[PDB]
């Protein structure tokens, strides 16, 4: 039942509510299954951080190449990834944390060296402002260390040679199922992995390596394991925020327009006025 | 046989688990024959299948690209990776990322839960003469 | 006939015994097959509960329906 | 007034009200009917042989094969026959069928006689018949005159006289949906939108105020913990979800006490539920006390009196 | 507005003003329908650059901001850009700051009454709706005359 | 005057050769400009086809409007 505008508004509200409910259910099921089945990448970070930090007290105590990193002459930055529709609060926290951390951290006398990653990095850094050193395209919901060579390869010459000493890895984090908190920790400088470096090595403190093998392979495994493992919060937070926002907003936003259809219940009374003209013609 | 836990960790989740004994795997210097009772010796594992006994006499040839032999006091943490880094490979990231990002870069992921809603949002988001008919 | 819009008053219980307790589930196959198979545009990746109603509902509803001027004994 | 769809039916109200109200209170409960079917009289009357009410009720129905004046003239039988028992010592209680015969016959006969009347396809005699007939069923010194206001609205027509006359002429209006009867319960009347003005306010007592406030706040505050939380998961279920779900499900599934309708038709007893057990048991034991009654043993229990022995004896 | 008084008075007289409920229901200082009709001295030859630029910018910003509710009301601020913030800030600041009291209109509300001029009101539309005087908020533009109340109230409070 | 609803009876046959042969901005300019404004209602759904026709169909027809002193000589 409708009346010109009520028919198109009811059909568009029903189609938008059904499409929002189906897309919210599919995005919620795929986000819960993909996030619950892929939110457990800690073997490389825990094994490399615990194995490197637990045995670096008797080998990396004399010389450490990951201490000074680069020279204090610039300031690095990062950008969150948002390949799906309706990321939520990733655009406000990415531009606010990246512009506030880059402007406040680089306004004293430093430069800018942001690293774009994902679909949001090409429009939030290259089409807004700041710096655009490298933009990794073609990520998706299945990030790995093989396709993420642009960050370590493009950032290896600016963090371990002499360019940007302190940086800010701004990324959309997620500590729960509906809490998308974007963190911006300082990366490309000093990890300070002191989880078990308080004691010496009780076993045989001898290996076939030196400071280059212990300081070069650990940075790629820890940086690639933390950056590659921490990328699930962007897809899980964007898909979970779009599914929860579409399912919760589909019953209160556009569905509220259905309340206007209640006014159509009075529009039929106007049809009674069509009989009044009969009093001047039919009924006479 | 089985003795020390020689779990393998990949770049994402865990690669292998379970105890191990006479693991005849190649080290950093070449072919070696370690077993149960070796000291801590952090080596490197390159490409190649190494026949090592797992649990209950399971001589499996574990083949992988990269690998880091992290041996400690009785443990065998094989911190492996997805792919090794050497010649080329990561050498094209500077020219490809700088040349592809200095002009125009396009990102197109999968999005199975968002690509099917293009006709509903694009076809239903138009016609603003009936949606904005609310009086004030 | 339409699905769910054409219904009488006595139903299938007033006929024979074979068409009352053994042949009377048009709302389950029509509502489950039409409701579970019609919402597959934005919500894809059907599981075992949705794929079983498409073959039984589409094959039974499309193969068990009479044609034009078809006699049924 | 009455609203809702199916669920209860005429057999539950006539069979349950023809034995409990007839023995608990002195009076003769009659009925009426204007605008019925020609075949229902050959079936519904058989229900009179399953509850023994034909000897205590005067079925005055006109079916629908006649015209407007021959079938809509059933107002003199109810008012003329019901006044002899209510003004002698008993309490009369009529029961209407619908409003299609009085509204269609009154509006069509009053508007099709060559005279103008009301608007929106209505007649000007709705205020006199609705106001004069709605106020006639009142309490007296020799007996209360009760009447079941079973008027049918025109598909929720707020502009016509059905919502204004039905909502302004009657008192309480109970609604019965398919959710309370589709799960497999006895009473199909839900507790939402089924109360009067002096049943939940501060014009009764601590029993009706505490039971109405606790049952209404527990039902409204507990109805969202089992329906809106099912789309996410049961991982965030604390004491409010378990206590509100167990108390709301056990109290809602165990509060439907069976009357005398199934005692001479199906075989289940229950007699009649008292106000002390339902008013002094649903406000304390149905919130967070004595959590020993389940869902299968608590069914078919008379208010909260029969549910105490079923938790330890069954 | 659908009887013979609107059709007869809208064409048989000079201006066709009205009293809409949106201006008086929101709590403005005008309570008059200024977007209904105007006079004959608001074109291009007899008007000027101030009336033409103010009428074109106010009509385009008010029409885009007032007509963008189908994409900015149901969808919210998700698919918005510079047109929603610039049209909403310029239309809300100009529409919310264009109303002021007029002696008798001052004692019937609560705010004071100050007579504005034509230079500040005609010249203030090229700064508040462009980017110069667009730094004020919603509380600083309430019950403001032209540029003295908006500049003094927005810069002093 | 809105484009599309103004359909003439004679059309372009009651003119010269330049007015009838140079009137190519009817269906192309009126239909090409409406696709860019209605097709961009999503999350910025513009590409080469949406921007390649908006500069010659929508931007070229925006400056051609009859004002108060419109003289066609």
């Amino acid at each position: 039942a409708g009346a010109k505008d009520i028919r198109s508004k009811i059909a568009s509200v029903q189609n938008t509510q059904k499409i929002t409910k189906a897309m919210e259910m599919v995005a919620a099921s795929k986000m819960r299954k993909s996030q619950d089945r892929m939110a457990a990448s800690r073997p490389y970070a825990e094994t490399m951080r615990k194995v490197i930090g637990h045995l670096a007290h008797g080998n990396l105590e004399y010389k450490h190449p990951y201490l000074e990193d680069r020279d204090v002459k610039r300031v690095g930055y990062l950008v969150v990834s948002t390949d799906r529709g309706l990321a939520g609060g990733l655009n406000i926290n990415l531009f606010k944390k990246l512009l506030a951390e880059m402007k406040t951290w680089t306004d004293k006398g430093v430069q800018a060296d942001l690293a774009m990653i994902g679909s949001k990095g090409v429009s939030f850094f290259n089409s807004v402002g700041g710096n655009v050193v490298a933009q990794v395209t073609g990520m998706g919901d299945n990030p790995s260390l093989s396709e993420l060579i642009g960050p370590v390869k493009v950032m290896l010459q600016a963090y371990d040679e002499g360019r940007l000493d302190k940086l800010y890895i701004v990324s959309n984090k997620f500590i729960n199922t509906m809490s998308q908190v974007p963190t911006i920790s300082q990366l490309l400088p000093l990890p300070a992995s002191d989880d078990d470096d308080l004691k010496h090595k009780s076993w045989d403190y001898l290996y076939e390596p030196d400071p280059k093998a212990l300081l070069d392979t650990l940075l790629r495994r820890y940086v690639e394991s933390q950056v590659y493992q921490g990328v699930v919060e962007n897809l899980a937070s964007e898909q979970a925020a779009r599914m929860v926002a579409m399912k919760a907003a589909t019953d209160n936003g556009g569905s509220l327009i259905k309340e206007l259809q209640l006014v159509y219940n009075k529009a039929r009374q106007a049809s009674i006025t069509q009989e009044l003209t009969e009093i001047v013609s039919g009924a006479a | 046989a089985m003795t020390y836990h020689l779990d393998v960790v990949s770049a994402e989740q865990q690669m292998f688990s379970g105890l191990v004994e006479k693991i005849q795997v190649t080290g950093s210097e070449g072919e070696l024959g370690i077993y149960p009772g070796h000291a801590p010796l952090l080596t490197a594992i390159k490409p190649g299948m190494i026949r090592i006994v797992k649990q209950h006499g399971h001589e499996e040839f574990i083949y992988l690209s990269g690998g880091i032999l992290e041996v400690q006091p009785g443990n065998v943490t094989v911190l492996a990776d997805t792919a090794i880094r050497g010649q080329d490979l990561d050498e094209a990231r500077a020219m490809e990322a700088k040349r592809k990002a200095e002009e125009h870069i396009s990102s197109s992921h999968g999005d199975v839960d968002y690509a099917q809603a293009s006709a509903e949002l694009a076809k239903a988001i138009a016609q603003l003469r009936v949606i904005e008919l609310t009086k004030k | 006939v339409n699905p769910g819009i054409s219904v009488s008053r006595v139903g299938g219980a007033a006929q024979t015994k074979i068409m009352k307790k053994l042949s009377g589930g048009i709302r389950t196959a029509l509502a489950q097959y039409r409701e579970l198979a019609a919402f597959s545009q934005f919500a894809s990746d059907l599981d075992d509960a949705t794929r079983n109603q498409l073959d039984h509902g589409q094959k039974v509803t499309e193969l068990l329906k009479q044609k034009q001027y078809a006699p049924m004994s | 007034g009455l609203f809702g769809g199916a669920g209860v039916g005429k057999t539950v109200n006539m069979m349950e009200l023809i034995r409990n109200i007839a023995i608990e209170h002195s009076g003769y409960s009659v009925f009426a009917g204007v605008g019925e079917r020609t075949r229902e009289g050959n079936d519904f009357y058989h229900e009179m042989t399953d509850s023994n009410v034909i000897d205590k009720v005067s079925l005055v129905y006109g079916q629908m094969n006649e015209p407007p004046g021959n079938r809509l003239r059933v107002a003199l039988t109810g008012l003329t026959m019901a006044e002899k028992f209510r003004d002698e010592g008993r309490d009369v209680l009529l029961f209407v069928d619908n409003i299609y015969r009085y509204t269609l016959a009154g509006t069509e006969v009053s508007a099709l006689l060559g005279r103008m009347p009301s608007a929106v396809g209505y007649q000007p005699t709705l205020a006199e018949e609705m106001g004069v007939l709605q106020e006639r069923i009142t309490s007296t010194k020799t007996g209360s005159i009760t009447s079941v206001q079973a008027v049918y609205v025109p598909a929720d027509d707020l502009t016509d006289p059905s919502p204004a006359t039905t909502f302004a002429h009657l008192d309480a209006t109970v609604v019965l949906s398919r959710q309370i009867a589709s799960l497999g319960i006895y009473p199909a009347v839900d507790p939402l939108d089924s109360t009067s003005r002096q049943l939940d306010p501060l014009v009764v007592g601590q029993e009706h105020y505490d039971t109405a406030r606790g049952v209404q706040s527990i039902l409204q505050r507990y109805q969202e913990l089992k329906d809106i939380i099912a789309i996410l998961g049961m991982d965030e279920l604390s004491e409010e979800d378990k206590l509100v779900v167990a108390r709301a499900r056990k109290i809602q599934r165990f509060l439907s006490q069976p009357f005398f309708v199934a005692e001479v038709f199906t075989g289940s007893p229950g007699k009649y539920v008292s106000l002390k057990d339902t008013i002094r048991g649903f406000k304390g034991i149905m919130e967070g006390e004595y959590d020993h009654l389940p869902e299968q043993a608590f069914y078919m229990v008379g208010s909260i009196e029969e549910a105490v022995e079923k938790a330890k004896k069954l």
